[PDB]
RNA sequence: GGUAUG
RNA sequence: GGGGUAGAAUUCCAGGUGUAGCGGUGAAAUGCGUAGAGAUCUGGAGGAAUACCGGUGGCGAAGGCGGCCCCCUGGACGAAGACUGACGCUCAGGUGCGAAAGCGUGGGGAGCAAACAGGAUUAGAUACCCUGGUAGUCCACGCCGUAAACGAUGUCGACUUGGAGGUUGUGCCGGCGUGGCUUCCGGAGCUAACGCGUUAAGUCGACCGCCUGGGGAGUACGGCCGCAAGGUUAAAACUCAA
C-alpha cells in the first residue's frame, strides 16, 4: 500500500538528462552568448550537457577553427563544468565535448 | 433521457431506444462544446458560416431543382 | 398564448422539457416568443419541469 | 394597472389561504383596487420540489390597483414564510374569463 | 450484506476513464470498479474494451448483495457509455431503467481554454 | 412619457384651442413638461447613458423650436418662456 | 505524437 | 438604469456509503489519494453566468444588448385624421458616449487565467501540451479613450429595370394590396478588377472628414490630456526605385 511514498523518495533525487547544446565554426559572439547561458542554466540544475559542433561541407579542412570553440567553452564553463569527454577527431562531421557538473 | 425498460421487450430494443432519446436531445453534442471556452466573436463566426452553408444549399438544392 | 394553460404548451416542449423550435413545429415567429416566454414563466411557478 | 399575482403556499398552511386572501384582498380594495378574478386552484403537484416541498396551495389574483399597494403585497409575501413563491405581472387589460 | 435486490449502477463515462459504482436505491455504495483498475493503462482505459472488463468486475463485486434489478445511470460522453450496459446485462442483472444524467449548466461557469493541439 | 392628461392639460393651457397641438408655444410647453420630469430620473439613475440621449434630443429641440419663435414673434417668445419659467 | 537541413 | 428572484452547473464545506485508485497525455510525469481520494447520496456555503427558445431573428447613434418579474426610462413603426408653418440639411472648433486590456480607492472571489511554479516535448523550447496558480475577469465609484471600434463604405435628400426570402405593422375580400426594417441573387450603369447593383460602389445635389511613392513613422520635437500606462495633434534629415 505504502508504495506510493517509496516511490516518491525515489523520484525526489533527479536522473541527470543529457542537454544538447550545438555550436559551429562561425558561430557569432552574441549566439554564444546565449547558447552558454543555455550551458550555465543547464549545468547548475545538475544536467550534463553533450557539447557538439557542426562541421559543413569544406569547413572540415579548417578543424581547428571549430576547435578553439570548443576551447573557449571548457574555459568559459571552467569553474562550473568538468570535461567527462574531449574531441580528438572529427567523427562524421561533428565533435563532441560532454561536460558534467562539479 | 429515461428510457424505462417495458415489459415484455428485450434489452438491445431499450439500448436502440435509449441512444434515438440521446441523439435527439443532443446530450453528447452539448458536453462537446462546454468541453472549451469558444469566445463570442468565434461563436458567431461559426453560426454565420453555418447559416451562409445553409443558404448555399438552398439555392443549389434549387437553382437546379 | 398562456403560461396557466400547460395543455398547449405541452405541444411545444420537448421529453426533456427543452422549448421545441419553430423550425420543427411551424410555429410563427411571433408567437414562438409568446411561446417561449409562457414556457419559461410556467417553470418558474413550478407548472412544468426545467429538466429531467 | 391590471396586475396578476399568482402566488403559492406552504401545503401544510392552505388552512391560513382564505383568510390571507381577504387580508391581502382587504389591502387591494382600500385603495379603489377592483379585483377581476380570484381563482384557488387549490393544493397541486409542483413540477420540482421546492424547498423540500412536493405539492404547495396555489391561487390566482387578477387585480386592477395602484402600484403602492402591489409593492406592499410583495412585502408581505417576502415576510409570510408560508408562501413559498409568488410571481406579480402586469397584464394590459382585466382579464375576468376563467383560466385551467 | 442485506441482499440489494435493486440497486443502481451509476457508469461516470469521461473521455480518459470509465468509473462504475454500484448502490443502493438510497445511492449508498455497494462496489465500484473503473477500466484504470481493470490492467488497461494510459489510453487503453479510454477505449469500449476496458468499460466493458470494467462492468464485469463490478458485478462480480456486489456478488455478496445479490442484486437481480439494477436503474443505470449513465453520465458523461465516454467510449464507455453503451459497453458498460451491455455487460451489465450479459452479467445477469435485469435492467429496469437506463437514464442520462449527464450535467448541462444552463448558460453557468467558464469552461478552460481550447487546446491548440 | 407624459400622460395623456398630463399632455392634453399642456395643450389646453397653451393653444388657441384643443385642436392646437402644433403651435410652438404647445411644442415647447410639452418639451419642457417632459425635459422637466426626467430630471427626477436622471437624479436617480446617474448611469442611463441611453435615457439621457433622449432627454438632450428634447432640449435640443426645444432650443430650436425657441429660436423659431424669438425671430417669427418677439412677443409670443417673451410670453412663452415667463409662462415656463426659462432663462432664454 | 514536431515533415530541423536537397 | 434600478431592484428583486429562479433553475442548472462548477468549486468548497460537513455528513453517509464505499475502497484503491483518480487525474492527465501522442506517450508521460508533476498533482491528488489509505489522515480514505475519485465515484455515489444528503445537506450547507458561496460566486459567476443564464442551456433549450435562438433564427444571416430583433433592438440600439456606435460601442453594444439574451433566464424571469416589477419599477423608472429612451427610441422606432403603422393607421386614419387634426395641428404648427421651412421651424430644414450639414457641421471646423466644442460637448458627450465609447469593446477589451489597464489604472486608483474599497469590496468580492466559484469558474477561468497573463505573470509565475512545477512536469514534459526538443538540438534548444524563455512556447505550443500537462498540473497548478496570482493579478485580472465580478461589484461600487473615479480614471483611461483605444481596437480588423469593419460594411475596412461620413451624414442628409431625390431619382433609376427585376427575382427569391425573412421580419414587423396595416387595409380589403386563404387571396388581393399597402408601409417600416432586413438577407440573398441579379439587370442597366459603374468599377483596374474583384465586385457593387433601389439598403449602390448607379444617376445627381448639400455640407463635413480625409489622401498625395515606400521605408524612416503615427516616430521625434512642441502643445494639450492622463495618477500611470499612455493617448491626441504631428514633422524632417536620410535611404530605396520602387
Ligand atoms: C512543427 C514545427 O513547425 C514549424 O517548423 C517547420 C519545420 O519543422 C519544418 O517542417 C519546415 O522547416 C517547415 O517549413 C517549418 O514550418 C514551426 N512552427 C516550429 C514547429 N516545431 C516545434 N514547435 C517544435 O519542434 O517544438
Ligand atoms: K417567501
Ligand atoms: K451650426
Ligand atoms: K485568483
Ligand atoms: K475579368
Ligand atoms: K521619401
Ligand atoms: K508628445
Ligand atoms: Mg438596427
Ligand atoms: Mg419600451
Ligand atoms: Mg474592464
Ligand atoms: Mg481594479
Ligand atoms: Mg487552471
Ligand atoms: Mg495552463
Ligand atoms: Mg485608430
Ligand atoms: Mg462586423
Ligand atoms: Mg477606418
Ligand atoms: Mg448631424
Ligand atoms: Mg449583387
Ligand atoms: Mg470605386
Ligand atoms: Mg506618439
Amino acid at each position: 500500500e505504502k508504495s506510493k511514498s517509496s516511490k516518491e523518495q525515489k523520484k525526489k533525487q533527479k536522473v541527470i538528462q543529457v542537454k544538447e547544446i550545438k555550436f559551429r565554426p562561425g558561430t557569432d559572439e552574441g549566439d554564444y552568448q546565449v547558447k552558454l547561458r543555455s550551458l550555465i542554466r543547464f549545468l547548475e540544475e545538475g544536467d550534463k550537457a553533450k557539447i557538439t559542433l557542426r562541421f559543413r561541407g569544406r569547413e572540415m579542412a579548417h578543424q581547428q577553427i571549430g576547435m578553439e570553440v570548443l576551447n573557449r567553452v571548457k574555459d568559459d564553463l571552467q569553474e562550473l563544468a568538468v570535461v567527462e569527454s574531449f574531441p580528438t577527431k572529427i567523427e562524421g562531421r561533428q565533435m563532441i565535448m560532454v561536460l558534467a557538473p562539479k | 433521457p429515461v428510457i424505462k425498460v417495458r415489459e415484455n421487450e428485450p434489452f438491445d430494443v431499450a439500448l436502440r431506444r435509449f441512444k434515438r432519446s440521446c441523439e435527439k436531445a443532443g446530450v453528447l453534442a452539448e458536453v462537446r462544446r462546454r468541453e472549451f471556452y469558444e469566445k463570442p466573436t468565434t461563436e458567431r463566426k461559426r453560426a454565420k458560416a453555418s447559416a451562409v452553408k445553409r443558404h448555399a444549399k438552398k439555392l443549389a438544392r434549387e437553382n437546379a431543382r | 398564448i398562456d403560461y396557466k394553460d400547460i395543455a398547449t404548451l405541452k405541444n411545444y416542449i420537448t421529453e426533456s422539457g427543452k422549448i421545441v423550435p419553430s423550425r420543427i413545429t411551424g410555429t410563427r415567429a411571433k408567437y414562438q416568443r409568446q411561446l417561449a416566454r409562457a414556457i419559461k414563466r410556467a417553470r418558474y411557478l413550478s407548472l412544468l419541469p426545467y429538466t429531467d | 394597472r391590471h396586475y396578476e399575482i399568482v402566488f403559492m403556499v406552504h401545503p401544510d398552511q392552505s388552512e391560513q389561504v382564505p383568510g390571507m386572501i381577504e387580508r391581502y384582498t382587504a389591502a387591494i380594495t382600500g385603495a379603489e383596487g377592483k379585483i377581476h378574478r380570484l381563482e384557488d386552484w387549490g393544493r397541486r403537484q409542483l413540477a420540482y420540489p421546492i424547498n423540500k416541498l412536493h405539492k404547495a396551495h396555489y391561487v390566482l389574483m387578477n387585480v386592477e390597483a395602484p402600484q403602492e399597494v402591489i409593492d406592499e403585497l410583495e412585502t408581505t409575501f417576502r415576510f409570510n414564510d408560508a408562501v413559498i413563491r409568488s410571481m406579480v405581472m402586469r397584464t394590459k387589460h382585466a382579464v375576468t374569463e376563467a383560466s385551467p | 450484506r442485506k441482499q440489494v435486490s435493486d440497486g443502481v449502477a451509476h457508469i461516470h463515462a469521461s473521455f480518459n476513464n470509465t468509473i462504475v459504482t454500484i448502490t443502493d436505491r438510497q445511492g449508498n455504495a455497494l462496489g465500484w470498479a473503473t477500466a484504470g483498475g481493470s490492467g488497461f493503462r494510459g489510453s487503453r482505459k479510454s477505449t469500449p474494451f476496458a468499460a466493458q472488463v470494467a462492468a464485469e468486475r463490478c458485478a462480480d463485486a456486489v456478488k455478496e448483495y445479490g442484486i437481480k434489478n439494477l436503474e443505470v445511470m449513465v453520465k458523461g460522453p465516454g467510449p464507455g457509455r453503451e459497453s458498460t450496459i451491455r455487460a451489465l446485462n450479459a452479467a445477469g442483472f435485469r435492467i429496469t431503467n437506463i437514464t442520462d444524467v449527464t450535467p448541462i449548466p444552463h448558460x453557468g461557469c467558464r469552461p478552460p481554454k481550447k487546446r491548440r493541439v | 412619457s407624459l400622460s395623456t392628461e398630463a399632455t392634453a392639460k399642456i395643450v389646453s393651457e397653451f393653444g388657441r384651442d384643443a385642436n392646437d397641438t402644433g403651435s410652438t408655444e404647445v411644442q415647447v410647453a410639452l418639451l419642457t413638461a417632459q425635459i422637466n420630469h426626467l430630471q427626477g430620473h436622471f437624479a436617480e439613475h446617474k448611469k442611463d447613458h441611453h435615457s439621457r440621449r433622449g432627454l438632450l434630443r428634447m432640449v435640443s429641440q426645444r432650443r430650436k423650436l425657441l429660436d423659431y419663435l424669438k425671430r417669427k414673434d418677439v412677443a409670443r417668445y417673451t410670453q412663452l418662456i415667463e409662462r415656463l419659467g426659462l432663462r432664454r
